[PDB]
């Protein structure tokens, strides 16, 4: 419903008061916990609006697809004849 | 081939459109200096959508801007893709307008909209086969709803045959950050329901609630929301950029979720959803995909699909699927629940796939439900004019500027006739 | 390149875009996916020796459906030598073991006979198994033999 | 809890059809396991079969569990891999014409110390390829003698696999001079068969790159060098895969040189195809099932060819044959034990070598392992 | 002989890509276009060492075409035969007819023209297309009238992808399936549907491939194609041609829809498994587990039947299969027409494709009937128009785009007219 | 075949804390939740799978919720080493603690948490396929692991009803007791216990002592090594599953040959051979002797007298190399001896079991790695001399109101103490009646 935040006002949560769990998956992805402000902040003018906001927002470590594996459905299942070698059986020649 | 223009107005266009070619810029690997730098050919065949060759591979994009003041244009050219935007699309006034409709609409309006006009055109010739306009406004502020709209109504009676998206964030009761919202939202929506082919409505809070619950961010900034709307720009617009299975146009998404030419306002969603921390937990099929996406607490809108009839659906998928399990999962979601779905309509779900998934991602989908629940939000909208209108509140600045009491009266008229129409339905 | 010693490549050019789970995590499969739809009865007489029926019929070498007519054909060959010619221990019937060829004149021109045409007059027809492969007619034409005027060669 | 995972494809022949399946080795309880990759199920529960020999995988071979000639493709795990890749090590260690004589011994000497000979050949240089190899002294006076004297006789060259395969083999050849190390240490094989400096016989390799192309140009791609043989009165003998195996190839080819002259020579495995048009002169003389064995045991792995020649000249399939004894291991060995099948011939299609039987065909079979073979 | 392909729509140049792999392979065609006179009937010879296919693929996207454009088939088809239009219809029947077409045929006929123009002993026209949507519906319907009014004798076998009942994909395409039919019927000569869920259920239950895409679907249905063209392509011993099917299984002129079945829909593991001979594979071609368009023929008479066989086929035993079909009464025929059977026989066995889920077989059998389960099929899709058009829904969309109500009206009409005449003649 | 476990209380969490830790390094799993990159997974491997869902690629998240009111422990396993294996939307958590009173943990707060308990379960149920049942981890004695741990069976039971539910319960022992009103609180359990679950299994703290004290004579026990062969057992017992045996059972059998009575449902559990590194060397350990050792009392995991019993059934799991004749044997010769004796009326009372794989050791243990082990599950009239005991501390404490406040301080009555006290009374003449 509501988060409670009023621990770990510096750029690091030690303590285990609120939502420390995603915060601290958080902090070892980005570095920066809660927000962006406050870490620069803390480091020292300039506001917060520049931010990575990728990884914060839409980023699956595991099941990322780099743009290598990037490919269409229809090259995926139309390989060339002759040399098609992406499948585990297949009938070899057998003059 | 087929050309989106886009369009971004006011602060809240500026700042989401920001976003939102950073996004694009992202997923055909384009870096902030403009050349490309990405690895697989699938994304140079689909660049003259959203950008054009200058010269020695400057990819500029294919976007106007639009404010009056300087502060949003700072903020635009300060960020990272902030030049690449080409100077002669920094189009903009001087004065500001500040939460005016009627400062926004017929005086600022009088001698900007020609000049965005006149670059809006250049823009439109400069490519040969036009899909349609995007726009991405707000409802609240002042140059950012009404020039946008008399853009809409400018651009709706040169080019009558194009289509048009408008991505519009509404007033919220309990977030309320301008006084005369209902002011400005009722005269836009009634503009909207005659010019506007279909209205993707946004808010603040739903997104602002699904920063708390899915995401589990503890202070989610603007850069968050912004990109969450961007990513269900994108969504939409993958079909034209990328090979599928099964393509689907923007027109092809209108005429499978308008019935009626007046019903036209839909809720928009967007999966997957889920925290830093648990990322791990999920896999990535259809099930849990769809469970995600028929959740009522992924809408974005602040309207309960729960609480009416959805009249129909749409799905945009992407990424390498089965379209067997795709559509059992549209049947049978359309079959457990059977009594939130219209009754004179069979199968009331269009879905899609094709076959890129966004950078970061597997498999993603994108939901697009044109439901009654809207009248909620309406009506939400309505009951506030009424109360403001019955004493005449803050009604002299906009009387002083040429607007009179009978444009209040045919807004709230509309407004009252389109909710009926949606009742009716129900 | 390694397409089978990493598993999210196998996903990755997979058609349906993710591989094969396992067979306990299959939510439908068993006794349901059976392809039992090849299915017929074959109606057998007591002593009908050739099907009419059009069912599959068992290969020559198999004492069944009509193979009486078949060995004693002029182009089917047997992938071993014949009961009369044999000589060890191990799969002598007793029956076999006691009537032999009384005669050794006899088993003499036997053997010629045996050994000049019928011992290797096909062995491209003899399969590793050592079952010859039936002759598959092609053509609308084709014969398999002469049927009608059966002593097309006459004496020896 | 040990795994060595292969990749290893089997070709059933009923339906032609190739997959890969997953074959983990467990060396703990000499027991063996298989899963199919395609469909993801288990093929074989984790049998224990214990017929392998931890020797005899080495990415090449062809293993056989439960009658499936199956070769591994390719090593399944990069634990595997570094495990095994840490094994194998390449030489190269041609003979010398002197101890020629003897190759046999020799050989026998190295599958005893412990190796796998991979390649093998036999021939004997012009003085053109001769000055080729050894051509990095191409300076030398001393070398630009060796190049011709290297030329003369018949030399075996043939390559060596074994962790530390470099170390252990220059090691076993001894210095370059045979004297001094008959001197310090006579089980040197240059020191036992070696009569000096410049007649040593035990060459190898010093270096990884300076055996890389050393081998290549032995063996190579699709290279055949010098190639030693003879037209008529020269008979064949195959040296099975069960000896190559079990090393005893070294105890036959001494044991057939003692009597006759090897004229050619090499190891090369061979398919299924062309191991069955090769015996096709058994087809009809042999039972099926019989036939059917012996071709499937010959193309069961690596096997030798040795192109058995006679002192005289005169003619070799007869004595030759007769060397051999009986066809059946068993039966030659209760009265005819000086010959070979029944010295080290294991059981009737087990048995120890193969010898071309009809006179006419000698020079057909030769001919045919030495010119249609490798040029195909 | 020769005989040519067009391809209509989304869904017709993505079967078409399946079923062009399918003759190259069964030819020993190399996907640049040489080998390393059976073929005449597909592949012209260009030149020397050349050969270019006898088709044309037509879209209004101009995505898929240039996808196959840059797909593993670039040499193999002829530039110029890949027509592509630079925006879509979008799944609207008027704006498929009435605004893109009147464009795109025009280049569409006068290249179709001059392909018959090169060709000498024309068969027909043989056309894939799919009426859910705006492309191949509209346009599809409008290339085949005016092919129609250009040849007209030459026959039309025309293979549709009807909407199932239930798994749908879209939301208007009742509307465009009834637009469709009510040309489908008057100038298609023999049309077979091709439906999607009893695909999906053959993939499931026969193939077991768990997560069945649309490539699988189009690989099948191109063995379909494949299999009741190997007659021409190939010497059997008892040959039919396209003139056949006109004859044969059509008894009246507006009764030309037909169930189709392949069988046997078999892996590659299940072939060792199973003895695969003529007595059950002509069985399995009856049951409805087994027919390629959802509905069940037991609610049915059959008209009549067609069964092309390939591979190791002797005539005696499929004779004494059909024997056993006519004197089983689990199925019954209409006593209307009393000998409603009709073989063929090829010599070659289908092939197999490299990563394609079926076995290679020894025979084959491709059964393509008449029933009346058809008239159940349209009937269930006009109701389901006529809880639509009640509200007068979407209409709007195809009145913009120039068209009225009276086309809905006499679309509707028609379509009922055609439930009179298929209860008529199951009587 | 999958089965999930849910951990109630401070006891329970603990248990999983060492068990899990073995379960991974049974199937060689890092803590991180994936095998090591070297070595390669079979492609057709599902021994893990009726534990561990393989997500994706290359990770396995166990099926259990660790759940309970108290923060300390939990995020305690949070930030301990096994934070990647459970990712932390599982692992649910109270903001305040029962403190050992049942009415507090049954009422009060559970109606707040138990509801997100049963709408996680049904998730994990739902990315589940065959499942087999649940087992349940708690010590009675507490406050959070008896009174929620009461509601949760009740209402998994009206969720399911029809799958069976093993529960590994924490008895408190007679004299060794580190709290109060655990009297109050274990008849407070079983009023429930009786008619939820379907399979119990007792476990003592006492008798562990006493066998860390005997056999591997650790003088000074922590609770790392009670739980440490704890986890030896429940991984006995589910060894069945996981990997093929010569005779395998699954979770349904001790459903059908363990149970006689639909009330009378607590098994006596013992393991052997629990034996240290140096035991082991100079003691050969075959059948016959670890058959006989399963059956004294100086190896039982509850702190009764099987001598004062009868045997009901029993049922001994085999792990390791152990062929199927001299278990046979063994058998014969424990049924002819006369030192113990079954109930008259049940002739055969045996429920052999025979897996192949031996049990593993774990790194910075005390248990020597063996070739085989076994694991006794057996059931007796001892538990209800063991009832009878728990029921006469309770009548005492009662019998001066004492600590009755808090529980009518928290909404509770004198009702349910006089009803659950006949409960156990009316249990005491039924085990009294079966016995004869
Ligand atoms: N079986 C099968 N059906 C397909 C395939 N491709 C498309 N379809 C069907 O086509 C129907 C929708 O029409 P589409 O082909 O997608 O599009 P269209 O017919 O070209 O019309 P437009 O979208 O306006 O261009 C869907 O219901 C699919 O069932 C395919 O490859 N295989
Ligand atoms: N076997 C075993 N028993 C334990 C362990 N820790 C506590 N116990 C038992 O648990 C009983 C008391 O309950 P606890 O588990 O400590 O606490 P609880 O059940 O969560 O109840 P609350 O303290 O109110 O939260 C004691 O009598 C102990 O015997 C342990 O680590 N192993
Ligand atoms: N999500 C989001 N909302 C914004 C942003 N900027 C403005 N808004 C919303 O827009 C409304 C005010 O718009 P306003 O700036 O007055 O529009 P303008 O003055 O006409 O340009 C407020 O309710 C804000 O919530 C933004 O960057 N992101
Ligand atoms: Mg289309
Ligand atoms: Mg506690």
């Amino acid at each position: 419903t509501q988060p409670y935040t009023s621990y770990n006002k510096q750029d690091e949560v030690p303590t285990l008061i609120g939502n420390w769990v995603e915060e601290r998956e958080l902090k070892e992805l980005t570095g920066v916990t809660r927000n962006l402000a406050a870490s620069q902040a803390l480091k020292d003018s300039l506001g917060d609006a520049l931010t990575a906001t990728h990884p914060r927002v839409i980023e699956h470590v595991q099941a990322q697809t780099h743009a290598a594996d990037w490919q269409s459905t229809v090259q995926a299942t139309y390989r060339p004849p002759s040399d098609a070698t992406r499948n585990a059986a297949a009938y070899v020649n057998t003059s | 081939m087929r050309e989106i223009v886009h369009i971004q107005g006011g602060q809240c266009g500026n700042q989401i459109g920001a976003k939102f070619w950073e996004v694009v810029s992202d997923e055909h690997g384009i870096d902030p200096t403009g050349t490309y730098h990405g690895d697989s050919d699938l994304q140079l065949e689909r660049i003259n959508v959203y950008f054009n060759e200058a010269t020695g591979g400057r990819y500029v994009p294919r976007a106007i801007l639009m404010d009056l003041e300087p502060g949003t244009m700072d903020s635009v050219r300060s960020g990272p893709y902030g030049q690449i935007f080409r100077p002669d699309n920094f189009v903009f006034g001087q004065t500001g307008a500040g939460n005016n409709w009627a400062k926004g609409h017929y005086t600022e309006g009088a001698e900007l909209i020609d000049s965005v006009l006149d670059v809006v055109r250049k823009e439109a010739e400069s490519c040969d086969c036009l899909q349609g306009f995007q726009v991405c406004h707000s409802l609240g502020g002042g140059t950012g709803s009404g020039m946008g709209t008399l853009l809409i109504s400018k651009i709706r009676e040169e080019y009558p045959d194009r289509m048009m998206l408008t991505f519009s964030v509404v007033p919220s009761p309990k977030v309320s950050d301008t006084v005369v919202e209902p002011y400005n939202a009722t005269l836009s929506v009634h503009q909207l329901v005659e010019n506007a082919d279909e209205c993707m409505v946004l808010d603040n809070e739903a997104l602002y609630d699904i920063c708390f619950r899915t995401l589990k961010l503890t202070t989610p900034t603007f850069g968050d929301l912004n990109h969450l709307i961007s990513a269900v720009m994108s969504g939409i617009t993958c079909c034209l950029r990328f090979p599928g299975q099964l393509n689907a146009d923007l027109r092809k998404l209108a005429v499978n979720l308008i019935p009626f030419p007046r019903l036209h306002f839909f809720m928009v969603g967007f999966t997957p959803l889920t925290s830093r921390g648990s990322q791990q937990y999920r896999a990535l099929t259809v099930p849990e995909l769809t469970q995600q996406m028929w959740d009522a607490k992924n809408m974005m809108c602040a309207a309960d699909p729960r609480h009416g009839r959805y009249l129909t659906a749409s799905a945009l998928f992407r990424g390498r699927m089965s379209t067997k399990e795709v559509d059992e999962q549209m049947l049978n979601v359309q079959n457990k629940n059977s009594s939130y779905f219209v009754e004179w309509i069979p199968n009331n779900v269009k879905s899609s796939v094709c076959d890129i998934p966004p950078k970061g991602l597997k498999m993603s989908a994108t939901f697009i439900g044109n439901s009654t629940a809207i009248q909620e939000m309406f009506k939400r909208v309505s009951e506030q004019f009424t109360a403001m209108f019955r004493r005449k509140a803050f009604l002299h600045w906009y009387t002083g500027e040429g607007m009179d009491e009978m444009e209040f009266t045919e807004a709230e008229s509309n407004m009252n006739d389109l909710v009926s129409e949606y009742q009716q339905y129900q | 390149s390694r397409l089978m010693q990493d598993p999210k490549v196998q996903d990755w050019a997979s058609i349906a875009g993710t591989r094969r789970s396992l067979a306990t995590n299959v939510p439908d499969g068993g006794p349901r996916v059976n392809v039992n739809l090849l299915k017929y009865k074959r109606d057998a007489d007591f002593i009908s020796t050739t099907p009419y029926d059009g069912g599959p019929s068992y290969n020559a070498e198999t004492c069944m459906q009509n193979w009486a007519e078949d060995r004693r054909d002029k182009h089917y060959k047997s992938g071993f030598h014949p009961k009369e010619l044999r000589r060890s221990t191990r799969y002598d019937s007793e029956y076999s073991a006691r009537f032999k060829p009384t005669s050794a004149d006899y088993v003499g021109r036997l053997t010629h006979t045996y050994n000049t045409t019928s011992r290797f007059e096909g062995l491209t027809r003899v399969g590793t198994n050592g079952i010859a492969a039936p002759v598959l007619p092609k053509r609308s034409a084709d014969t398999s033999g002469e049927h009608v005027f059966y002593a097309k060669d006459g004496y020896g | 809890n040990l795994r060595y995972c292969f990749i290893s494809e089997w070709l059933d022949p009923a339906s032609g059809i190739l997959w890969k399946y997953q074959l983990f080795y467990y060396p703990e309880s000499k027991e063996v396991e298989m899963v199919d990759i395609k469909n993801r199920r288990h093929f074989l529960k984790r049998t224990k079969y214990e017929e392998l020999k931890p020797s005899l995988l080495f990415l090449g071979s062809v293993v056989t569990v439960f009658s499936r000639q199956l070769k591994l493709t390719e090593y399944g795990d990069e634990f595997t891999r570094n495990r095994m890749e840490s094994q194998s090590e390449r030489t190269l260690a041609m003979i010398k014409p002197d101890a020629y004589k003897n190759m046999g011994k020799i050989i026998n000497a190295i599958c005893q110390s412990g190796f796998l000979i991979s390649k093998l050949r036999i021939g004997k240089l012009s003085k053109e390829e001769a000055g080729e190899f050894y051509a990095v002294h191409a300076g030398k006076p001393f070398v630009d003698r060796l190049t011709d004297f290297m030329s003369s006789g018949r030399v075996v060259a043939m390559e060596l696999v074994a962790p530390g395969a470099i170390r252990k083999w220059r090691e076993l050849i001894g210095p370059t001079d045979s004297n001094q190390a008959r001197a310090e240490a006579p089980g040197s094989l240059r020191a036992q068969f070696g009569t000096d400096k410049t007649f040593n016989a035990c060459h190898g390799s010093d270096a990884p790159d300076t055996a890389a192309e050393e081998c290549n140009f032995w063996f190579g791609p699709g290279r055949y060098p010098g190639k030693c043989d003879l037209a008529a009165g020269t008979t064949l003998c195959l040296v099975k895969p069960h000896l190559v195996a079990d090393g005893a190839a070294g105890l036959v080819i001494d044991l057939i040189q003692e009597s006759f002259e090897v004229t050619a020579g090499g190891l090369y495995n061979l398919d299924r195809n062309a191991a069955a048009e090769f015996l096709e002169v058994y087809k009809g003389v042999l039972p099926a099932g019989d036939f059917n064995s012996m071709v499937e045991q010959l193309t069961s792995g690596a096997c030798i060819a040795l192109e058995v020649a006679d002192r005289d000249g005169a003619d070799a399939v007869e004595p030759f044959r007769q060397l051999a004894g009986p066809l059946d291991p068993e039966l030659g060995r209760v009265l005819r034990p000086a010959s070979l099948r029944a010295r080290f011939g294991l059981d009737a299609v087990r048995n120890g070598v193969h010898c071309t039987d009809l006179p006419e065909d000698g020079v057909l079979e030769v001919n045919y392992f030495f010119t249609i073979l490798p040029t195909a | 002989r020769e005989v040519i392909s067009i391809h209509i729509g989304q869904a017709g140049i993505q079967v078409g890509n399946a079923c062009w792999e399918l003759y190259c392979l069964e030819h020993g065609i190399q996907p640049d276009g040489q080998m390393p006179d059976a073929f005449n009937t597909f592949f012209s010879e260009t030149g020397a060492g050349k050969h270019v296919p006898r088709c044309i693929f037509l879209d209004l996207e101009p995505t898929v075409v240039d996808e196959v454009r840059t797909g593993t088939y670039r040499q193999l088809f002829h530039p110029e035969q890949l027509i592509s239009g630079k925006e879509d219809a979008a799944n609207n029947f008027a704006r498929g007819h009435y605004t893109i077409g009147k464009e795109i045929v025009d280049l569409a006929l006068d290249r179709i023209r001059k392909l018959a123009d090169n060709c000498t002993g024309l068969q027909g026209f043989l056309v894939f297309n799919a009426v859910g949507g705006g492309t191949g519906s509209g346009l599809g319907s409008l290339l085949l009238e005016r092919l129609s009014v250009d040849y007209g004798k030459k026959s039309k076998l025309g293979f549709t992808v009807y909407p199932s009942p239930q798994v749908s994909t879209a939301v208007v395409e009742p509307y465009n399936s009834v637009l469709s039919t009510h040309s489908l019927l008057e100038h298609t000569d023999v049309a077979v549907m091709l439906d999607n869920e009893a695909i999906y259920d053959i993939c499931r239950r026969s193939l077991d491939i768990e997560r069945p895409t649309y490539t699988n679907l189009n690989r099948l249905i191109a063995q379909v194609i494949s299999s009741l063209t190997a007659s021409l392509r190939f010497d059997g011993a008892l040959n039919v041609d396209i003139t056949e099917f006109q004859t044969n299984l059509v008894p009246y002129p507006r009764i030309h829809f037909m169930l189709s079945s392949y069988a046997p829909i078999i892996s590659a593991e299940k072939a060792y498994h199973e003895q695969l001979s003529v007595a059950e594979i002509t069985n399995a071609a009856f049951e409805p587990a087994s027919m390629m368009v959802k509905c069940d023929p037991r609610h049915g008479k059959y008209m009549a039947c067609c069964l092309m066989y390939r591979g190791d086929v002797v005539p005696k035993d499929v004779n004494a299969s059909v024997a056993t079909i006519k004197t089983k009464r689990t199925i019954q025929f209409v006593d209307w027409c009393p000998t409603g059977f009709k073989c063929g026989i090829n010599y070659q066995p289908p092939t197999v494709v490299p990563g394609g889920d079926l076995a290679k077989v020894q025979r084959a059998v491709c059964m393509i009937s008449n029933s009346t389960a058809i008239g159940e099929i349209f009937s269930r899709l006009d109701h389901k128009f006529d809880l639509m058009y009640a509200k007068r829904a979407f209409v709007h969309w195809y009145v913009g785009e120039g068209m009225e109500e009276g086309e809905f009206s006499e679309a509707r009409e028609d379509l009922a007219a055609l439930e009179k005449d298929f209860e008529e003649v199951g009587a």
